[PDB]
Parts: structure tokens; sequence; C-alpha cells
């Protein structure tokens, strides 16, 4: 078992964990909220396919996470010798002409 | 009395750690802190090229190292990120 | 019996399910014989796309089933034929090869790979590794989409993690034999002409998406290829084992599709750091590295203060190659000094490689004709002369080194 | 042990011929009463080598690597005397500055 943090909000969540920003005690008692009483345990996927569409709790976004993730998902290949290069090339001589 | 002491769970603490200049200044009574020497380049590489999971990509003041976070606050950040109870123990 | 079974099956495979039931109840060079003739019968029926796990469409599905238990079946013995272990061992490794070259793309062939990487992962060299890294070489070349070489990659970083990255050189080789990272008519009825007008359509848009999501999928296939090979080098290089020149050798072929960034924090490592040797291939990487296109001076003291305790030969002349087609990067003087060292250094190995080594700066543009004798001070940590060679070079055990003294000369 | 053997064919070598591999053996852990005794017939094979060679004229260069690797590693006194030499020979090369065509005074320097 593990996680994939891919979401922005996830993000936000994690870094004030690790941050100590905001205290793991009182994030505790944050999460017993409406949202979370409403369980999805064995629910058919018509509904939970809607549920999550609509009545999903949109939590605040920070830009440190918006960074985060984009690091996360700068690849390896993103920006190698040619694709910094040739494709800043073609743009400068695009713009030359 | 009161005793003016903390609780353990106080909302203001020491310490503010934020997004990953290296803060090796002082410490109370204004004595400097020796600064941990900066991890092996081939560690480093090794850490950037391959994230760790959990990666906050956030380090602490005193020491230049990334914090990241462990198996139990990986959970706990699953279940609040999918917004179920975030206590395993505790019937609904 | 067995060949009339392949007849059988290779004329009706769809009606000779009990035929490889009996050969496989028939199957040491009869085992031999059926092993070979459930191969063939096995390449010849598998289909050349993936199988998709669940009359027209129901029996055909029946059919692909009791195929696949049949392949599995047969997997299944080839794993303990393989775990037993002489000639059953290598004739059972020979079917694996071409399974592997025929069905990579089939089911089960993370089976045979890990079966495969299994048996290679062992220290001593068994029975046909030669061919298995052959045909793991042809799958990397010929593998477009990558998915299979991705897959091998992932086996292959298993083995490592198993052999603590302790494993043959050769092992290490197949990460460079990755080609995506070396990159009249019949009459028609009217309805069937709007049908065949439709289809056409469909199959240019379903192609135009098709190259697109090629491209984005070869990206991602590359940049996690690349993850994986970056990783077991540097896990390789933290281990400092004998595999440091394979590691080195793939760092440098792989270090051009790597990231600005990644590619500058690469010589720090380098820098870091048989310790001759090792120096060497280190200043050998970072003059490689320098030499991309599109673009050091403690590499440069490391190969010149080097020099000494070598006192790997066309490892020198190459890096003293690549330096010297350094566009206007030496012969400013200081090619001299560099090579001041060489000549002294030339009292000894072979003729041939002094002889080269000369040769190197008499092919040389540069006009500088002191570096034979004395010049200008020798700065760089210096052990040397600050302000010859020849005259002793001359008295040699070989005849050839006076003539050759004499012809610089 | 086989050592002494190898200290043999080096004393006749270099009695043909009138250090790499002194070097490894002076460097060697045995080397750097049996131990005391190769070390002085070594010392004695290096002494010999630098002799037959001193009358070159890169003698202080030929033996700078030698040098350089004694320095980092009896032996004192092999030190100084090779440091001498090389002293001595750069002296004599620095007094010859007659062209490299007028290699009679090399020679008769030599």
């Amino acid at each position: 078992n593990n996680v994939e943090i891919v979401t922005a909000e996830a993000m936000t969540l994690a870094q004030d964990i690790a941050s100590r920003r905001k205290s793991k005690a009182d994030l505790i008692d944050e999460g017993y909220n409406r949202w979370s009483f409403q369980s999805k345990e064995g629910l058919p996927d018509w509904f939970l396919d809607e549920e999550t569409t609509v009545n999903k709790p949109n939590k605040p976004i920070t830009k440190e996470a918006v960074l985060a993730l984009r690091e996360k998902m700068k690849a390896l290949n993103a920006r190698p010798i040619k694709k910094v290069l040739e494709a800043q090339g073609r743009k400068k001589m695009r713009t030359i002409k | 009395e009161i005793d003016a002491g903390y609780s353990s769970d106080s909302s203001t603490e020491d310490v503010a750690p934020g997004l990953y200049n290296l803060y090796i200044n002082y410490d109370i009574d204004g004595k400097k802190i020796t600064r941990p020497a900066t991890p092996a380049a081939l560690d480093s590489l090794i850490a950037s090229i391959d994230k760790d999971k959990g990666w906050t990509g956030i380090v602490d003041p005193m020491t230049g190292k990334p914090v990241n976070l462990t198996t139990e606050e990986l959970g706990l950040l699953k279940r609040l990120a999918q917004s179920e109870i975030p206590d395993e123990n505790f019937d609904p | 019996a067995l060949g009339i079974q392949a007849q059988q099956l290779l004329e009706e495979p769809v009606e000779n399910l009990h035929l490889i039931r009996n050969i496989f109840e028939k199957f040491i060079t009869i085992k031999k014989l059926s092993l070979l003739t459930l191969l063939a019968v096995f390449r010849d029926i598998i289909p050349g796309y993936k199988i998709r796990p669940l009359k027209e469409v129901a029996q055909r599905w029946e059919y692909e089933q009791t195929l696949l238990k049949h392949y599995a079946k047969f997997l299944q013995t080839l794993e303990t034929i393989l775990k037993s272990f002489l000639s059953l061992y290598q004739v059972a490794v020979r079917c694996c090869t071409k399974l592997i070259e025929q069905a990579s793309h089939f089911n089960l062939s993370e089976k045979l790979f890990a079966l495969a990487v299994r048996q290679i992962s062992h220290k001593t060299k068994r029975p046909g590794f030669d061919g298995i890294i052959n045909s793991l070489k042809n799958i990397f070349e010929e593998d477009n989409l990558g998915k299979t070489s991705l897959k091998c990659v992932t086996i292959l970083s298993r083995m490592f993690k198993q052999r603590n990255y302790d494993v043959l050189p050769d092992v290490y080789d197949l990460f460079l034999s990755v080609n995506i990272l070396n990159d009249d008519l019949p009459y028609l009825t009217k309805k069937a002409r709007k049908n065949y007008k439709e289809t056409k359509k469909i199959t240019q848009e379903m192609k135009e998406a098709d190259a697109v999501i090629t491209a984005q999928d070869k990206e991602k296939y590359q940049s996690e290829i690349l993850k994986i090979i970056f990783i077991t080098y540097f896990k390789t290089l933290q281990l400092k084992g004998k595999l440091i020149g394979n590691a080195l050798e793939g760092v440098a072929r792989l270090s051009h599709l790597l990231n600005i960034e990644f590619l500058g924090d690469l010589l720090q490592v380098l820098r870091e750091l048989q310790a001759t040797r090792e120096a060497l291939l280190t200043v050998s990487t970072a003059f490689e590295i320098a030499s991309a296109q599109g673009v050091l001076g403690l590499f440069v003291q490391r190969l010149y203060k080097i020099i000494f305790p070598f006192s790997e030969m066309e490892m020198l002349l190459k890096c003293f190659q690549v330096f010297f087609f350094k566009s206007k990067n030496i012969s400013s003087s200081r090619l001299s000094s560099f090579s001041k060292r060489l000549a002294i250094a030339s009292m000894q190995l072979p003729e041939h490689s002094a002889s080269a080594d000369l040769a190197l700066l008499k092919k040389l543009l540069s006009r500088y004709s002191k570096l034979s004798r004395l010049l200008t001070s020798e700065e760089q940590i210096g052990d040397g002369i600050y302000n010859y060679e020849p005259f002793l070079l001359k008295n040699h055990y070989s005849p050839a080194v006076s003539q050759s003294a004499k012809e610089l000369l | 042990q086989l050592f002494p053997m190898r200290f043999h064919i080096i004393r006749s070598l270099i009695y043909l011929s009138r250090a790499p591999s002194l070097f490894e053996v002076l460097d060697s852990s045995y080397v750097s009463v049996y131990q005391d005794g190769l070390i002085d017939q070594l010392l004695e094979l290096l002494s010999e080598y630098y002799v037959l060679y001193a009358t070159d004229i890169s003698f202080p260069e030929l033996v700078i690597p030698a040098i350089v690797r004694s320095k980092r590693f009896g032996l004192l006194t092999l030190v100084n005397r090779l440091e001498q030499q090389s002293k001595f020979m750069t002296e004599k090369r620095n007094q010859q500055k007659f062209a490299p065509i007028d290699s009679d005074s090399v020679e008769q320097f030599a």
C-alpha cells in the first residue's frame, strides 16, 4: 500500500503537516466535518461517480504546492540539451522572421 | 494559579519550516549553531532524481536537509485528502 | 508422431487442442524434441496481438483461453526445467530466447523476462547468456513504443537490487541498447461504398491521434527508462564496485538526454571521487560531457597529475585527441606544458603507444617546438622544470625508438 | 619470497643495460631482517640505475617521477642522493645552453 500525491489539494495539506505550520492535532480535529461522515464504503459506481464530480469539498490551494507539483511533474527528459537549445532557437528565429 | 504553562498541542510553537537561504545562524543565548555539512553530491542527485515517498520538499530552518513525511503521516494525509474519518478505530 | 501432430496443428490449429495436450503428455532426446515441437507450434499459433483477458466471439474466446492455459503449462514446465539446473538446459534457454524474440508482445512475457533475468543474474556465465543478451538487444532495438523495454528495465533493476549491483559487465551494456534513447478493383455495393468512405475517414483520424499518442507515450516511456537507468547507475556508483566502468560508460552515453541542471550537477559527483583508472575514467567522462554540442579545471588538473602514476593507452589517446579537437581551448602555450609531462612519462610503455603520443603533437597545428626541450614555466602544481628526453629515448630496448626519435628531431 | 629472485633479475638487467619495478618493490608492504636486506638490495639497484642514467642530460627529468614517488612513500639517504643528482643534472643542463643541433656539447657534458 502506498499513495501518490498528484493533486495540489493534497500537496497543500502535505506541506502543512511537514512544515508544522498547522498542528497535527488540530488537523485531526478539523477532519471531523460534514463531509468525512458521508462515508463512501460500498456505494455503487453510478452514485460515487457523480458524488466525486459534484459533492467534492474544495479545499484552499497554495502557490507553494503548485510549484512543488510542477517540480514532481518535471520529467528527467522534460528539458534536455536539444529541447532547451533548438526549441529556444525555433522561437527565436520565428520572432526574427 | 494557572502556572502559565504550555500545552502539548498549543498552536504556537518554535521552528517554522518553509518552502525548500539556509537559516543556520544562531540559537538561544546567542550562540552560533554549527552548520551541518552539505550532503554528498551523489546522494543529493539521488534524492533529486528519485523523489522519496511523501516528498514534501520542505526544509527545516536548523538543517538544510529536506523533511519527508513518515508512513503514518502519509496515512493521515491519505485519510484527510480522501475525506474520511482521520481515526482508524472510531465508530461513526 | 510428434511431427504428424505438429503438421495437423499447423493445418488446423483451431481443432487441434488435444494434439497440444498429447504433445505435452508425450514430453532426453525425446523430451528435447517435444520441447522444440511445442515451441514451434506455439510460435506458429500465437496471435501477433495481445490477447485481452475476459460462436463468432464466444468460441474464439474459449479457444484463446485454452491456448493461454496450454502456454501457461509450458511456461511452468520451462521454469521447473530452468530451476533444476546441461543439454536440456541449453535447449530450454534457446526456446526461451525464441519465445522472447517472437512472443514479446504476447501474454506471460513478464514471466519469461523474469526467468531470463534470473538465469542471467548468476555470477557465473551460464550457457545461453549470449543468446539471451542478443534477444534482449534485438527487443530493445525494435521496441519503438518501449513498453516492453520499460518492463525489461524494471526487471533488470530488480535483479540489480537483489544482486546489490554486482553482475556481469555485459548486463549493464543492455541499457545502451535501448533504441528509444539512441533514436480492376472488385465491385462494391452502393451501401458498401459509404461504409468504405466512413472507414477510411475513421482510419485517417485514428492514425493521426495514434501518432500523437505514440509521441507522448514514447516521451513518457523514455523519461521512465532514463529514471530507472540513472538510479541504478547512481546506486552502483555509491557501492563503488567493479561495475564503475560500465556505469561511467552508461552515464556518458545517456548524459545528453538528461536535463541541463542534472548535467551540471553530474560534474560535482564525478569530481567528488585501480584508483588511477577510476580517476582517468572520471576525467574522460567529464571531457565527454563538456564535448556535448551547443555548450572543468579540476578535471584538467587531475588528468595532468594522473600521468605520473600511470607511468588504457587508447583511452588516453582518445582524451588527448578530444582535447586537441577542442576549438581554441588548447595550444595557448599550455598544451606544451601539459605535453612536457607526457614526453617525460613516454620513457616507458610500448613504443607504438609512445609513437602515437608523439604523433598527436606532431600533427598538431600549433607551431610550438620547445615541448621536447626547455619550455615556459610549469604551473598547475608543477613538479617539474619551470625555467633532452629524445636523447635518452634513443637508447632503448626497442631499436625503432631511436629511429622515431631521429624522425621527430 | 620471490623478491630476491626479482632483485637478482633487476641487477642482471641493470648490468646488461650499462625504475617502475624497483619502486613497486620498494613500495611493497614487505619493504615499505629479510625485509631490511631486500630494501638495501633495492636501494643499491636503484642507485646503480641512477648512476647509469646520470650521464644523460635528462637525468633530473627522468628521475623526477621517481623522486616524487620516493618522497610520497636508507630511504631518506637514497632520496637525498637522488635529489642531489637531479640538482647536478639540472645545473649541467642549464650550463649546456647549446642548441639541439650542437649535440657534441651535450655528449661532452655526458
